RNA sequence: GUAGG
């Protein structure tokens, strides 16, 4: 119920940086926000929330929840 | 080890001030007891006060009524400390009308049945020979403090104006502790709570109400357990 | 604001023209300017109120009343 | 509705001189009556 | 920080009533404190439940027994004050006990340690607890300011008149021209530098450590020595224009 | 007590003494320099009489005087007229009906004035002690009693206007027929499209209804269809009415109108001008700045109820808390002298036959027998000596129960409002002026 | 008049002895009365039983050492006062402990008399070297609140007996904190969070029920002044 | 200009 509820150190050791964590969590947040804002097209590329979500929620909080869970993965081009 | 239940005794020092003593209190209790008693009495206590007024020939509190040296705002400040007692739960109407030269007073005000001002000697303003005061008052009952901003409900009656009001008729409370004559290491303390209040209501019934509130709260605390 | 002595103005000291020397107090201030009070901003001391008993010489200096002392 | 939407959304508080990077600081919002920002007494000395 | 310094204070801060007793646990110590028999600044013995890491300096010493003991993480008694116990309790359990006065510098030291060795969330929680307790104990400290609080040294007048006495003799040996004005100025400024230094030392000696201004300046709360010098002792030399 | 103050803080106080706003009811300071009377008198805000006669009529609007010679003069007292900074310039009346008057005698106080004497604020009971951090870094705590009794409440009158101007297209009109509006919005207005007197306003309220003469309107396709469906006519006249600027509140107190064709002259083009007065009574609230005479200034950070105040032995609450950590570092101990002298002034003192040096000094000065509440004067450099303060404090009249309530040290016992335990040591308490 | 929302006490358990109790939002400015009063009476007013004096065989009051035991006397005093005893005799009673040989003497090993129950047998009291030799008799007396050790001439009556602090309170500590809540678009509401740390003998909520009843009596004592009504529920 | 930072 706050910004600090996901502690940062686990995310940092997961992503091995501070800035990479920011851009990566933000990309995930954008992806999920695009998903919720589909409103009907149902594009296959878009993916729903892997973790449970509230009725009303800020997407980036769910992005950070996913990263803290460690289930979501990153890979550079 | 020794079991002794609290015992309260009363004494009166003035027509509106009284000291109440409880001797059997445990050590280091009289202070917290007196504090809770004081706070509860000040915070909550039913009372009556004027809540919104109307002046003929006046459309806002900023202007002035001819015939009085006191402006309208001065009249607001004069009445806000006027003390009243109202038995009716619903709003009542009171009237103040004065003509000619002389002092206008709380005693002069027209009392409705069941609504009683308790500071007749208070002077509200003064009128010239050419002066005229005509005033409508609304007597409501409540507790604590209510500011005029939330006390406004009529918008069409521009003549009507709200006034912040004060209901609690208690003036001040002061508690003190001592040591009991009983021979023991605990040294039970003797609380003495002195309360002085305005002319509206006797301190005895005031703390009776305070005890009602607080015992209700602690009965809620206890009964909901076990 | 009636009794201020605004040193800023045309044909006179300007804000950019200010220096350390003009702003500071000087031993002649007694009775001619309240050295205590002034705006705290960049115009420190340049503006100052008149002393309590200060009266104005017709030429434009500021006089101060003094009690006379003779033979102690 | 506002009380619903503000939570979990950062706001950057920031003082005017901003001598060093401790000028800009993110905080969680929280409604409060009155007309003044409130602030956590520990961070005050970072802003000076 | 004034509150914390009031809390982790040695004796004599008051009349140390209830000093020289042992208590089973900090809880029963707080019970006594509420009872009023004991004062927060009072050297006592206290126990500690298991898991209470002992002081870093307490690691070599331990209790006396014929079997191996590991007091680094089991029960141990210790001589300290209720305040030092409370201050440790604010700190996380894994942190070793702190038994020395905090003041200002030491608080920054321990905060640096915590920020170094522990996770961020624990740091934030610890700082918040510190703030709450600090405000609470500042409320309870009773620091104030009053006319009897700032007491002028008794000796000052005497010494200064003697110094003043010196001054006028020099002026006398100047009115005959035996010394130049410049040399007179140099010796006067030296004389009064000596005088103000001596009066500052006198005032520093006079004031007890219990009065609020001393408590707050020594704690590192606010202010510094020369402010007290010029509020209590003479201002001394100042600077004219240029 | 300027002599005991660092110049830096005296400068701060003097710069902060030109910004005090007047209040509803003004009271002269209990402790203060004896020159304030002259400062009030020479300033033109006060209204003094030019003759020595007997007042004939005393009314708020006007006061009539008649000198023995026979000249009758009626002074008109300005009432609730906007100042330069937007504060009321209300003027009271002091003189009775039949009371004799002397030339230059004050007949009516000006703003922030009382009995002809300067009064830039009120005097609060005050105690020095930290309190849960709600007076950290010199923030202030004040009781809700000031919110209760309008002790710190100030009028504010805002005035803004609108102009009817004949533009190239045509003339602008003031009217109650504003286009493209609801009905209730134009409810309290006047016949010609002006707000009545007494009608409270909020952000968005219409004060005076003004409409553009016309404009070239190329109605858009979407809007065209919408009008066709709803059958509404978009007229070239466009709304340009006045509205309250965002974040405001107040009751209208006066409205003035000037007109071109009428005898009143106006600049070119403008056909009618309307000015509206919107007035409020701002009560002391969180965020209001506040400051003592010696420069202790802070922003109010919390207003507890009357109970949470750390109250004193007889039950008098403290009306304001202060962070003591200021007064050592700021090197401005004048305020501790001031607070002690204020407590002294509130409770009178009797000094007769004491034979003490300070007692002798008061007896020769004459300030020996003082009744409670009667004001005092401490000239800027000939004020009261600390010895005098100590002696008077030791000889204060007993307020109640025949006991002196402050200790000789100048500190008294405070009972915590919330916890109820008496505070471990006494605390300093007195009365200081606040602005 | 009526309080907009009636409070409603609720519980949050973390351990069989530690607990938290929460009050549903309340009239503003009332939270400190209730919580502080609760704190004081719950710590002190509730009654209970504790030891009062101790007597070791073959030692003097000045002779702090005890033969045959590795530990000292002071730690034994701390340990015995740490022990909880439930008694109801309403008069002083004596409990004995007579053990020999090396080993560990514990609360389990104690033999109590009739009418007195020791709740915690687990606590280890002493560690013995060589022959145990241990013989100790202690006095238990029911009491109220907390009493400091006082000299009652028991040392004079017998040199072995000494005073000791006693903890009649069945509870150890209470920490009550008031915080602010927003209700019906109004923030003028104070939630109480009271954390109670109690010993194993008594269940905390029962103790707070007793405390509430006691305060209810103490404040119904005010009803004797007169009959008056206040808006509620 | 003049006040606060
Ligand atoms: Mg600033």
């Amino acid at each position: 119920e706050g910004i600090i509820n996901p502690p940062i150190d686990e995310l940092l050791e997961a992503t091995d940086s501070k800035y990479s964590l920011v851009i990566y969590a933000a990309k995930r947040a954008r992806q999920i926000n695009a998903y919720y804002s589909q409103l009907g097209e149902g594009l296959l590329e878009y993916v729903g929330p892997l973790v449970d979500t509230h009725v009303h929620e800020k997407p980036l909080s769910i992005a950070l929840r996913e990263i803290n869970a460690g289930l979501l993965t990153s890979e550079a081009i | 080890l020794i079991a002794q239940r609290p015992s309260l005794t009363e004494e009166v020092v003035d027509e509106f001030r009284s000291r109440f003593v409880i001797e059997p209190l445990e050590p280091g209790f009289g202070y917290t007891l007196g504090n809770s008693l004081r706070r509860t009495l000040l915070s909550s206590i039913p009372g009556a006060a004027v809540t919104s007024i109307r002046i003929d020939g006046v459309l806002h509190e900023f202007t002035t009524v001819p015939g009085v040296k006191e402006d309208v705002t001065d009249l607001i400040l004069n009445i806000k400390q006027l003390v009243v007692s109202s038995e009716h739960d619903e709003p009542v109407v009171m009237y103040l009308r004065k003509q000619g030269p002389g002092l206008v007073t709380a005693a002069d005000i027209a009392p409705p049945a069941g609504v009683e001002v308790h500071n007749p000697d208070l002077v509200l303003a003064t009128l010239n020979g050419k002066g005229k005061l005509e005033m409508e008052l609304t007597v409501e009952r409540g507790r604590g403090y209510v500011s005029a901003v939330q006390n406004k409900q009529v918008g069409q009656e521009i003549g009507r104006i709200p006034v912040d009001s004060i209901y609690s008729p208690v003036l001040k409370v002061t508690y003190k502790v001592e040591a009991t004559r009983v021979e023991q290491r605990t040294d039970f303390d003797k609380l003495i709570v002195d309360v002085e209040t305005k002319q509206a209501m006797r301190p005895r019934d005031a703390m009776a109400s305070a005890g009602k509130t607080l015992v209700e709260l602690f009965g809620l605390a206890r009964e909901l357990n076990i | 604001h009636k009794r201020r002595l605004n040193a800023l103005g045309p044909g006179g000291l300007s804000r950019e023209r200010a220096g350390f020397e003009v702003r500071d107090v000087h031993p002649s201030h007694y009775g001619r300017m309240c050295p205590i009070e002034t705006p705290e901003g960049p115009n420190i001391g340049l503006i100052g109120s008149l002393a309590s008993y200060g009266r104005i010489n017709p030429f434009g200096f500021i006089e101060t009343p003094y009690r006379k002392v003779v033979e102690g | 509705v506002l009380e619903e939407v503000i939570a979990e959304h950062p706001v950057l508080l920031n003082r005017a001189p901003t001598l060093h990077r401790l000028g800009i600081q993110a905080f969680e919002p929280q409604l409060v009556e009155g007309k003044a920002i409130q602030i956590h007494p520990l961070v005050c000395t970072a802003f000076n | 920080v004034l509150g914390l310094f009031f809390l982790t204070t040695d004796s004599e801060g008051r009349s140390p009533k209830g000093e020289g007793r042992a208590f089973g646990s900090s809880a029963e110590a707080i019970m006594a404190f509420d009872a009023g028999d004991l004062t927060l600044q009072a050297k006592i013995d206290i126990r500690f439940p298991v898991g209470t890491i002992p002081p870093r300096g307490f690691e070599p010493p331990a209790r006396e027994e014929g079997e191996p003991e590991w007091q680094q993480g089991d029960t141990f008694t210790l001589k300290t004050t209720l305040g030092r116990a409370l201050f440790n309790e604010l700190l996380p359990e894994d942190y070793p006990f702190v038994d020395y006065e905090v003041g200002k510098k030491q608080l920054s030291e321990i905060v640096n340690d915590l920020a170094e060795r522990y996770p961020k969330v624990i740091v934030a929680a610890t700082l918040d607890n510190l703030k709450a307790a600090g405000f609470f104990w500042a409320t309870r400290s009773g620091v104030t300011v009053a006319i009897s609080d700032i007491v002028v040294p008794d000796a000052k007048k005497e010494i200064v008149k003697g110094y003043e006495g010196q001054d006028e003799k020099v002026q006398k040996q100047y009115e005959r021209g035996l010394i130049t004005k410049e040399e007179r100025t140099q010796e006067l400024i030296a004389i009064w530098t000596k005088a103000t230094n001596e009066v500052a030392e006198a005032m520093n000696d006079n004031f007890p450590k219990t009065n609020p201004v001393s408590m707050m300046v020594n704690s590192g709360a606010r202010g510094n020595m020369m402010q007290m010098r010029q509020i209590a002792g003479m201002r001394g030399l100042v600077s004219n224009a240029k | 007590f300027l002599e005991h103050d660092d110049a830096n803080r005296a400068l701060m106080g003097a710069n902060m003494m030109r910004q005090a706003v007047p209040l509803i009811k003004s009271e002269s300071p209990l402790v203060g320099t004896g020159m304030e009377y002259r400062s009030a008198a020479d300033a033109g805000d006060v209204v003094k009489a030019e003759k020595a006669g007997v007042v004939q009529e005393v009314s708020a609007d006007y006061i009539t005087t008649t000198n023995d010679d026979g000249t009758y003069i009626t002074y008109r007292l300005a009432k609730f007229s906007r100042s330069n900074q937007g504060t009321s310039v209300n003027q009271k009346v002091i003189v009775a009906e039949g009371d004799r008057i002397i030339e230059g005698q004050v007949l009516a106080d000006g703003p922030a004035t009382e009995n002809g004497e300067m009064a830039l604020g009120k005097n609060l009971l005050v105690a020095f002690m930290p309190w849960e951090g709600h007076n950290y870094e010199d923030a202030i705590i004040l009781s809700q009693r000031l919110v209760q009794d309008d002790v710190l409440s100030s009028i504010h009158i805002e005035e803004h206007e609108v102009d009817a101007r004949d533009t190239k297209l045509g003339p602008e009109e003031i009217t109650r027929d504003i286009p493209n509006v609801s009905e209730e919005v134009l409810a309290d207005l006047d016949e010609r499209g002006i707000i009545r007197i007494g009608a409270e306003v909020v952000a968005g309220d219409i004060l005076v209804g003004k409409v553009t003469p016309k404009g070239e309107t190329e109605l858009t396709p979407e809007e065209r269809l919408l009008r066709a469906i709803f059958g509404e006519k978009a007229r070239e006249v466009r709304d340009t009415s006045l509205k309250v600027p965002h974040g405001e509140i107040g009751k209208v107190i006066g409205v003035r109108v000037f007109d071109r064709e009428e005898g009143d002259e106006l600049p070119p083009g403008v056909n009618q001008l309307v000015r509206v007065y919107v007035a409020q009574k701002r009560k002391i609230t969180d965020g209001d700045k506040l400051a003592g005479r010696h420069g202790n200034k802070g922003v109010i950070s919390k207003i507890n109820p009357i109970e949470d105040m750390p109250f004193l032995e007889d039950g008098t609450p403290v009306d304001i808390i202060l962070n003591p950590l200021a007064v050592p570092s700021r090197m401005n101990p004048g305020q501790v002298l001031e607070i002690h002298l204020g407590w002294l002034a509130s409770r009178g003192w009797d000094v007769s036959g004491l034979a003490e040096e300070w007692a002798q000094r008061l007896q020769v000065i004459g300030a020996d027998k003082v009744e409670p509440g009667t004001n005092v004067a401490t000239p800027v450099f000939d004020g009261a000596r600390e010895d005098e303060l100590a002696g008077l404090l030791q000889h204060t009249i007993p307020n109640r129960d025949g006991e002196r309530m402050v200790l000789p040290s100048g500190k008294a016992r405070l009972f915590d409002g919330r916890s109820g335990e008496p505070f471990p040591e006494p605390i300093s308490v007195g009365y200081m002026y606040i602005l």
